[PDB]
């Protein structure tokens, strides 16, 4: 129907102490056949972390985009590129084709390594920086999920904290709505090593 | 020379290398005449052969039904400077209903001619035109050279040896300016004409072009038997 | 509409692909294959569109058997299924688009192992262990996960295979009339003659 | 129009060559000497860069060395200017590939590719030749590592060492002396170094002389490593050899 | 040198050698000249006979642009057609964008910037010809003469081609004996006089007067060609005087 | 028409010289002397301005030109090239950067555009090469300070201090005896001058002489208070009374 | 030869023909003067007109470009028109862009960038003329810029053109060295012309009457030139001072 | 969506709220939509959020790199010109709807845009969804020659009238001053209203409580040394 | 909106309102309709306020180059301008244009552009959506020559007309006088006028 409504998928992303937490489910169907159990929505350019959503063919493309991209800029300058900057170069792409545009909803979550701060945002179809210091929401259960996080979420956690946190936001969400289970990822992003931790959840 | 490798540069005479070795081309070609009333205009031309076993090359191009043109000096050149007079006369009859002037059609071959010579890259069209033609206004006969000069005569020639022809029309002048209406005594002139300036190279049948177009006469080309009755 | 069917067996690959070729009211023939052999061992199956199904079938084999010649040695099936997604792509921008949904399966040499892949028209590669385009997905989807053991020998995946075309036969709404099968492992591609 | 002005910088002479072509062999010989070799166990490349002073910096220079996607990197050998334009759209190149096949292009396409490029220069637009060759050092899976040289017709070719710049003469004889196929890393480091030592013109070779640079798909496992030494790793590996 | 080889390269003097070659080609052309009224203008010029075998009246070398300036050229004769043709773009144009007809002191820029073009590049020939044109608009009277430089003055009269020398002398005459200006039907007249003694250097051949005017008061401000009586007692009247 | 100055115009001499290139450094060896020198915290660089004539005033020439809030560039060579190069230089960093990555660019990429010019001005025909040298000079976050020179061929090198022009060899040996690596911001400035003063022989005072640092962060001249995450510009211009000043530390 | 022909570098360090163009500025054998004052600037030239013939009205070499800035320019009137033109059109073009009439320092660097191109294509010729701007802008006030056919510039407090130009120039030097200001003093507009025109009969030794001179003077958002009524009765009030 | 502009005597003053809007959902509580062209030239944008912070940013390139090239602060009128020409190439689909403020050499100015390339000058314009709330306010209290420190109190109070009327408008206030030859003075969150009244427990739970399928590392370092 | 702009012995004088209806909210208050193209002719814009201003500076840079080569434009030749932007833009720009200017060589005159794209020389106009309701009062008290003095009134009770039957028309009055004395912007605000 609405393009955005084709595949579901839902994003969500946290900053917490000293690390973020990133998290999706893994759920990649074709209206209301459900196609696959597998696909993730969560790729890595660096110590950087890019979940996009919504319309199934432009989260392809639009990823191997910001491959090509990532790459050339770390045989340029020869560093890894830092969130902040990043930020920038996702509402760039995203502007260039204004019309006929990607029905996609990318959200960033990382760390500077330069100051330590963490450090995530947010987009939408047309693409704009949406600042926040609290937690970002993405997809088709967005509406659902942003009561659901505001109420639980206790500015600043520990860890392993954080990690109980988001889990059942996003469990309790996707069990609400009709694109979206079938387990869920979260990643836990910490200034040296990264977790990736499969969900032991409902099916149906 | 020195200035002559290249159409662009202007020499320190004040004369175009370039532009008077095309005009030199032409006296080296086949002599041709035109000549003209004021009820009909004529053209005779001089056919010749490659060698013996071949055909007369032909000099006298029907561009439409009022006009035509001769040609002495590079027949290349010539088919593509005729087939523009094709479009144009065309061109004003379709869009604005009007046959083309005789005199119009003049500026327009040689703004096309300066236009190629100006530009680098160029070279003149080395060909000389007779251009013959009847049309709303009365007779005209225009002569295109290659340096673009139209010229509007009651007779000349051009080609080889035609000082030969001018001379023979001088005295002339004055008789046949006042024939008029008697078409058979008209090409009599020009067949005359051409006998001066011919060095050997008797007139036969398909050496002699002759052509007419007249007060309501559509332009037609005579060869064969009917040229047999001008020699 | 057509039915398109895969199934990634433990050692090889079974397509299937249905044999009614339908344009307008009547049924024009009924043995024409919807196939095209990319590579030695790469198959590709195709429906959608009239029309367009064809053409986009031979531009992409063109294509890959011309970097098979220019080096000698052809891309792995694992690459292959890429470099369709990427036309597929390219073309519902475009002013025209293409509507033709493909099932890639291969035997990967290197890796000794057979791949699947379920690239939709739009343009999302899905590498699974089996699938199906068309209404085809609403009735098979559930008769295979009923019975499909990753352990199972390429003569029990026949015998599945068989068990899923009678289903689509009660069920289905139009005929198809049997299917042509065929076989991709690592010793080449053969055709079971029997359905 | 401007024929007065005219460089014809294509045309055969009587000879069946091409002037400017060899020309530009010429120029690439005057350049600072680079090395190759191949080991059976990863591809050295150490480079002398040159006209070099205290004042001028030492730590943070690149001149010689250029990574292209992280199994591939060159040397090069000649102007530094034109390598750069040539070293853009191999870059660009490299990731289109990966943008459609998912997976990284063969060291093989890579060379065939800038040779090209190179040839077409030579074939029309009467656009001067580049002044550059280089050294491809690669690992791919179907042959491993592969080091490969280019010319600036477009020519191209295989190799188990070879070098290009200075005293190429002076550097290929030693050569073939001295390669041997159980060669390692350390091995193979040290008889690179030394071919340097003897056809230097300087006084003698030093740290503040060379880039330097391996690839490895030894260490920390199969997984392709590359290392490009800061100036306190070529110090340390010109006291291993005893060259000080 | 090698400055004669090639176009619009500046030798060591400053000098552009083509420019002044182009000179040359008009000193081969025929007189012809304009005498700017109290209220108009005239143009005429010398239109020399080559044979027996020219109509007369017919190789009009005065070539009028849009309805109200009058174009007399001398140099290579096809290169004038072609400075011609550009002109009536140029008029067309302005006419089109700002619908009054183009002022006289416009016209002159034009032409002048199309001339000047031919000395950036040297790949394009330079025009072999010098060009007297002007007319009357609602300013008045304005004269022109143009050379291949890609320059103009404002003139009071003006003169080129072959016995432009002789002419010059009897143009100033004519400015010292009117200090107040010379009016309309006068000035026909005084020009065949100086058309009839400029060419006694070029009287190898037979030759035809040809005159023109536009005048604010005696033509509506068009151009026309000065023909009929007025014509004929002009010819009259300088064939007694050189006798 | 027919335009073809399609071919280049540089070619390669049978000897292995690209003939026009090794012309243009003659081109920069007569230009008027400057200078450079990094420091621990700053760069310094320096040049003399020289009035035509008198009733002319250079006030209104630069020679110094700020490219970014942090890369500022000073030349030796020919005056309409220097400044053509600058306004390119520019309009690119604008659009090939800071327009896809939010900041300025880093140090070391804006060189390698200004080099990429450089290059095209001798391959695609019809142009002669630029007949000057840069020196950029400049400070990003990762990096540090640096220094970068920048030849018409296109070659840059990275430098520790370096000056280019007419008293250049001079100069040269006169900054290698006096440099160490433990450097003020201010002791710097004061062998600039001294450096400037061998090889010049004008006249010396502020409005002749130009000093410019990239130094640290101004708040002075940030344009807007009341936002801490903007720190403000790295380049400034040193102004004629503080040199006047320096004149006696010279 | 291929050097001395075309615009590349010789083995000298020297492009010729650029050079050349410098030759070719003084053929007219015009002078020029330009001032300031406080409030305003005058330039001046002398108006030879060889003959009889030519109209003493058409013949200029100052130019008005927008409101505010006139320009006088030296050498072969081709190139001059060329240039004007050329002038026009850009400040047209910048008060359309960004909406404010151009400032006179921006249209003379935008020249002088548009010179350099020319230079260094090589089908194009570098155009043989010096061009000086004047205005009073709106911020900087008095103002004068002189563009040159490489494409430098600089500014100047006062300004000579022309072949015989070192007098006016050293005539000029004493005179500020003497007074220790930039601009000429007085407040009037008149007062200057007058400073200037006296100034230019005592440089170059000649008298000149009410044809051979012709002024500009640019006031703040106003640019006129004086018609012969006015050098004429200001000649009248020199000779009484 | 409230911004409000004020001038006063020796300058202007340009205020908005925070809180921004998708939907009925409230995307973000906090976002300055002060942005700045130049450093005395601010802008605030209402309608689409892309399409502003795009056109903002691209016209501050060209204002940027036009600045240094004629060497004189940049001035208001070239901003506003600017922006007036690009937005009207594209027949209005950019929903840009801008204030655009700032001082420079010849003086205070303020004006206002419309997607379509309409613009009007005003001493007190106001854009935005509450626009209509926020514009009331001013039409009473506004009155001729206004120092600095009243004015703000005007700009607050009918932001606040925003707040307190449209839904649109919510949470924290800011401003920026800009007065005539000074620095101009950005005083971000300059009111704060509505603080969120805290919660009536906490809700953290228990380390171990959601079950895990299984784990991994996976380290995105770039490939190690050994 | 309502523009009118009438002639008289000594020039022409142009009047306008100064309200900018958006539907039912009026979006500003004190517009300024009376635009500059050269600097002694004058031009009112209505309809659609976006396509007209565009016009007007794209109309005020075709004047002034054209000031700079070949010096000043009477006021029929800067009416052609917006003509022949008008008649080949026309799908998509919506625009009434009224040109007055002051020669001092024929005096006042006026043409009117109405939405087709046309000129048509007038002895008076009027124009805009308000101005409809006061056709009337306009053609009967015309008359032909006014001293400076009338006009002021001429107008004045035209507009107040127009202001009263339409909702899209009030604010101020505003009047440019163009004469050979210069130019005078006169202003009358409603409690001078609506009370007569």
């Amino acid at each position: 129907s609405d393009p955005s409504s084709i595949n579901g998928g839902i994003v969500v992303a946290m900053t917490g102490k000293d690390c973020v937490a990133i998290a999706c489910d893994l759920r990649l169907g074709s209206q209301s056949l459900g196609v696959s159990n597998k696909f993730e929505k969560i790729f890595h350019y660096g110590h950087v972390f890019l979940g996009i959503t919504g319309l199934a063919t432009d989260v392809t493309t639009l990823n191997e985009m910001f491959r090509y991209k990532t790459n050339l800029y770390k045989l340029k300058e020869e560093r890894a590129i830092e969130p902040e900057t990043f930020t920038q170069l996702v509402s760039s792409s995203l502007y260039e084709r204004r019309f006929g545009p990607y029905f996609v909803g990318p959200v960033v979550a990382g760390i500077n390594s330069k100051s330590g701060k963490p450090f995530i945002a947010g987009f939408d179809l047309i693409g704009c920086i949406d600042e926040a210091k609290d937690f970002i929401v993405s997809g088709t259960a967005s509406d659902q999920l942003f009561g659901m996080c505001e109420s639980l979420y206790e500015p600043n956690l520990e860890p392993e904290d954080l990690f109980e946190t988001i889990s059942q936001a996003l469990l309790n969400a996707a069990d609400r709505d009709a694109l979206s289970g079938w387990g869920a990822v979260v990643y836990i992003i910490k200034k040296d090593e990264v977790v990736k931790r499969y969900l032991k959840m409902r099916q149906d | 020379n020195n200035y002559d490798g290249d159409t662009v540069t202007f020499s320190p005479t004040g004369r175009l290398f370039q532009v008077e070795y095309a005009l030199e081309a032409i006296k080296q070609g086949s002599v041709t005449v035109g000549l003209r009333s004021n009820t009909h205009a004529v053209l005779v031309a001089l056919k010749r052969n490659a060698d013996e076993l071949s055909s007369y090359q032909k000099k006298i191009i029907k561009c439409d039904e009022h006009m035509g043109l001769s040609l002495a000096g590079l027949a290349p050149d010539a088919r593509v400077l005729s087939n523009y007079l094709r479009q144009q006369c065309n061109y004003s009859s379709l869009v604005f209903n009007r046959k083309l002037a005789v005199e119009r059609a003049g500026h327009l071959l040689c703004d096309k001619a300066q236009k190629n010579t100006q530009s680098y890259g160029g070279r003149p069209y080395g060909v000389g035109l007779l251009i013959i033609g009847y049309d709303k206004s009365g007779a005209h006969l225009l002569e295109f050279q290659p340096s673009g000069n139209v010229t509007e005569l009651y007779g000349t020639a051009i080609g080889a040896r035609s000082q030969g022809a001018k001379t023979y029309l001088e005295r002339t002048l004055d008789t046949f300016i006042k024939i008029d209406g008697n078409p058979d005594e008209l090409i009599k002139a020009g067949v005359e004409a051409i006998s001066q300036s011919l060095r050997d190279e008797s007139l036969t049948v398909d050496n002699l072009s002759i052509a007419i177009v007249g007060k309501d006469t559509p332009f037609t080309i005579y060869d064969g038997e009917a040229v047999a009755k001008y020699i | 509409m057509d039915i398109i069917l895969g199934i990634r067996v433990q050692d090889s690959v079974i397509l299937a692909s249905s044999k009614a070729v339908t344009r307008g009211i009547s049924v024009l023939k009924d043995s024409d294959d919807k196939t095209r052999q990319l590579s030695p061992h790469t198959l590709m199956s195709f429906a959608g569109e009239a029309g367009d199904t064809v053409q986009f079938a031979e531009y992409i084999q063109a294509n890959i058997q011309l970097y098979s010649i220019r080096e000698d040695y052809e891309l792995s099936p694992q690459a292959v299924s890429s470099f369709v997604r990427q036309e597929l792509a390219k073309s519902i921008r475009s002013r025209r688009p293409y509507q033709v949904n493909v099932l890639i399966g291969g035997y990967d040499k290197k890796k000794n192992k057979p791949e699947l892949y379920q690239i939709d028209y739009l343009g999302t590669k899905v590498e699974l262990p089996y699938g199906a385009h068309g209404y085809s997905g609403f009735y098979t989807f559930s008769l295979l996960d009923h019975h499909y053991r990753p352990d199972m020998t390429t003569e029990e995946g026949l015998d599945l295979l068989k068990l899923c075309v009678q289903e689509l036969e009660k069920r289905m709404p139009m005929d198809f009339k049997g299917v042509i099968v065929k076989i991709v492992d690592k010793d080449g591609i053969r055709q079971v003659d029997d359905f | 129009g401007s024929r007065r002005y005219d460089s014809r910088t294509t045309i055969f002479s009587p000879e069946g060559r091409l002037y400017q072509v060899e020309y530009a062999l010429e120029s690439i010989s005057h350049a600072g000497t680079a090395i190759g070799i191949m080991a059976s166990d990863g591809i050295v490349l150490a480079a002398e860069r040159k006209v070099t002073s205290t004042l001028l910096e030492q730590d943070t220079s690149t001149e010689k060395l250029y990574k292209l996607n992280d199994k591939i990197a060159v040397a090069v050998a000649g102007l530094t200017a034109d390598a750069e334009i040539l070293i853009n759209t191999a870059r660009i190149h490299a990731q289109n590939y990966l943008k459609t096949y998912n997976e990284d292009i063969p060291v093989e396409i890579l060379v065939r590719r800038l040779s090209d490029i190179k040839q077409g220069y030579t074939q029309h637009g009467g656009l001067r030749p580049f002044g550059v060759s280089f050294i491809y050092a690669g690992y791919d899976d179907r042959y491993g590592y592969q080091l490969y040289t280019s010319n600036p017709s477009g020519n191209y070719t295989g190799w188990k060492a070879i070098s290009v710049g200075a005293n190429t003469s002076a550097a290929q004889t030693l050569l073939q002396m001295d390669y041997k196929d159980d060669m390692k890393v350390d091995d193979a480091i040290e008889l690179a170094l030394k071919t340097l030592s003897k056809t230097t013109d300087s006084s003698a070779l030093t740290y503040d002389r060379l880039e330097f640079a391996t690839i490895r798909k030894g260490a920390n496992d199969g997984e392709v490593y590359q290392k490009i030494f800061k100036p306190q790793e070529i110090k340390d590996i010109l006291v291993k050899t005893g060259i000080t | 040198t090698g400055y004669d080889l090639s176009n619009s390269v500046f030798s060591p003097d400053g000098r552009n050698f083509q420019v002044e070659y182009a000179v040359k080609a008009v000193e081969n052309g025929t007189t012809s000249i304009g005498i700017k009224c109290n209220d108009g203008v005239v143009f005429a010029v010398e239109k020399l006979i080559t044979s027996k075998l020219l109509v007369p009246q017919k190789n009009v070398k005065i070539q009028v642009v849009d309805r109200h300036i009058g174009c007399v050229y001398s140099g290579l004769i096809p290169d004038g057609r072609h400075l011609v043709n550009r002109g009536r773009e140029e008029a067309a144009s302005f006419k089109k964008l700002y619908k009054t007809p183009i002022p006289i002191p416009a016209f002159a820029d034009r032409l002048g910037q199309y001339v000047q073009a031919h000395t950036l590049y040297n790949s394009v020939r330079p025009f072999g010809v010098s060009t007297i044109f002007g007319g009357v608009d609602k300013n008045g009277a304005h004269l022109y003469m143009l050379e291949p430089s890609g320059s103009y003055w404002g003139y009071k009269g003006a003169a080129t081609g072959k016995g432009r020398q002789s002419a010059k002398a009897e143009l100033e005459k004519l400015v010292d004996h009117h200090p107040e200006g010379l009016s309309a039907r006068e000035a026909v007249k005084q020009a065949a006089k100086i058309i009839y003694l400029a060419h006694e250097d070029n009287k190898e051949k037979d030759f035809e007067l040809e005159i023109s005017w536009c005048s604010l008061s005696e033509t509506n401000g068009l151009h026309k060609f000065v023909k009929g009586d007025l014509l004929q007692e002009a010819i009259d009247f300088a064939q007694k005087e050189i006798n | 028409m027919t335009d073809r100055y399609s071919f280049s115009l540089t070619t390669f001499s049978p000897s292995g010289k690209l003939g026009q290139i090794d012309y243009a450094l003659t081109a920069v060896k007569q230009g008027v002397t400057s200078l450079g020198i990094k420091a621990t915290n700053g760069v310094v660089i320096a040049t003399e301005k020289k009035s035509s004539s008198p009733l002319a005033m250079s006030e209104t020439l630069s020679k110094v030109s700020l490219l970014t809030p942090d890369i500022g560039a000073v030349y030796s060579g020919m005056g309409p090239d220097y400044r053509v190069l600058v306004d390119k230089s520019r309009k690119v960093a604008h659009t090939s950067y800071k327009r896809i990555y939010g900041e300025y660019p880093p140090t070391k990429l804006l060189v390698s555009e200004v080099a990429k010019i450089m290059q095209e001005a001798t391959q695609s025909g019809g142009v002669r090469p630029f007949g000057v040298s840069l020196l950029i000079a400049g400070h990003d976050e990762f990096n540090g300070f640096s220094l970068y020179q920048v030849d018409p061929s296109g070659s840059y090198f990275p430098w520790k201090a370096t000056a280019i022009g007419k008293g250049s060899v001079a100069a040269k040996t006169f900054l290698e005896k006096r440099w160490n690596d433990e450097l003020e911001l201010e002791d710097a400035i004061h062998i600039a001058l001294l450096t400037l003063k061998e090889s010049v022989e004008g006249e010396f005072n502020g409005d002749t002489i130009e000093l410019a640092i990239i130094g640290d962060e101004n708040p002075d001249l940030l344009g807007y208070t009341g936002i801490p995450t903007d720190k403000g510009p790295r380049f400034r211009k040193l102004t004629s009374q503080e040199i006047n000043d320096r004149l006696e530390a010279l | 030869g291929y050097d001395r022909h075309i615009t590349i570098f010789s083995p000298e360090g020297r492009l010729y023909q650029v050079e050349y163009a410098f030759k070719a500025t003084n053929q007219t054998n015009i002078n020029s003067l330009a001032v300031r004052g406080k409030d305003c600037t005058v330039v001046i030239s002398q108006k030879k007109v060889p003959d009889k013939l030519l109209d003493p009205t058409t013949v200029s070499y100052i130019f008005c470009i927008s409101r505010t800035i006139g320009m006088v320019v030296n050498g072969p009137i081709p190139d001059a028109r060329n240039a004007a033109l050329r002038a026009k059109a850009e400040a047209a073009e910048f008060r359309y862009k960004y909406g404010y009439d151009m400032p006179c320092d921006v249209l003379a660097k935008r020249m002088a960038n548009l010179s350099q191109i020319y230079t260094q294509r090589a089908y194009m010729r570098p155009l043989g003329v010096i061009l000086t701007f004047v205005s009073v802008d709106e911020e900087l006030g008095p103002s004068i810029y002189k563009t040159d056919p490489a494409g430098y510039y600089v500014g100047y407090k006062a300004t000579a053109t022309g072949p015989k130009q070192q007098e006016i120039t050293t005539n000029l030097e004493n005179h500020f060295k003497k007074s220790k200001i930039d601009h000429i003093n007085e407040e009037s507009w008149e007062k200057v012309v007058e400073f200037a025109i006296t100034h230019m009969i005592d440089a170059l030794g000649t008298e000149f009457s009410k044809n051979d001179l012709e002024v500009g003077v640019a006031t703040k958002d106003k640019f006129f030139t004086l018609s012969a009524e006015n050098i004429e009765e200001r000649l009248v009030a020199i000779a009484e001072q | 969506t409230t911004i409000v502009g004020v001038k006063f005597n020796n300058g202007v003053v340009i205020a908005a709220d925070t809180r921004s809007t998708q939907g009925p959902i409230v995307a973000d509580k906090n976002c300055a939509k002060l942005h700045r062209i130049s450093p005395k030239i601010w802008c605030a944008g209402a309608g689409t959020a892309a399409d502003t912070e795009a056109v903002t940013q691209l016209i501050g390139s060209n204002i940027e790199l036009h600045s240094l090239y004629t060497s004189r602060e940049p001035r208001v009128v070239s901003a506003l010109q600017m922006l007036k020409q690009h937005l009207f190439k594209y027949q209005g689909h950019i929903g840009a709807y801008l204030i655009v403020a700032g001082v420079d050499p010849t003086g205070s100015h303020l004006f206002s845009i419309h997607a379509h390339g309409s613009t009007d000058v005003g001493y007190y314009l106001s854009l935005g969804s509450g626009s209509l709330a926020a514009m009331a306010v001013l039409e009473s209290h506004w009155k001729q020659d206004l120092t600095k420190e009243e004015a703000i109190k005007l700009a607050s109070d009918a932001i606040q009238a925003g707040i307190w009327n449209d839904l649109g408008s919510g949470s924290n206030v800011d401003v920026c001053v800009m007065e005539i030859g000074k620095d101009a003075e950005y005083l971000r969150n300059y009111l704060t209203p509505n603080v969120r009244e805290e919660k009536q427990k906490s809700y953290k739970f228990p380390r171990g409580t959601t079950a895990v399928l299984k784990e991994s590392i996976v380290n995105i370092c770039d490939i190690q040394e050994e | 909106t309502s523009i009118m702009a009438v002639t008289f012995k000594d020039g022409v004088i142009l009047g306008a309102d100064s309200r900018t209806t958006t539907g039912a909210y009026i979006a500003n208050r004190v517009t300024d309709k009376l635009t500059r193209v050269h600097d002694k002719i004058w031009c009112c814009r209505s309809g659609s306020a976006a396509d007209t201003q565009a016009i007007a500076d794209i109309v005020q840079y075709h004047l002034e180059l054209y000031t700079s080569q070949y010096g000043t434009p009477s006021t029929e030749t800067a009416a052609s301008v917006f003509k022949e932007l008008c008649y080949e833009n026309k799908d998509n720009l919506t625009a009434g244009i009224i040109v007055a200017g002051y020669d001092d060589k024929n005096k006042g005159e006026v043409y009117t552009i109405p939405l087709g794209g046309s000129v048509h020389k007038l002895p008076y106009a009027i124009a805009g959506s308000g101005s409809t309701f006061i056709y009337g009062y306009c053609d009967k008290n015309f008359r032909e020559n006014m001293s400076k003095e009338e006009t002021v009134d001429f107008i004045k009770h035209s507009l107040s007309q127009a202001i009263k039957w339409d909702g899209s028309s009030g604010g101020v009055i505003r009047m440019v006088v163009l004469t050979a004395a210069g130019v005078e912007r006169l202003i009358f605000y409603p409690d001078e006028y609506e009370q007569l």
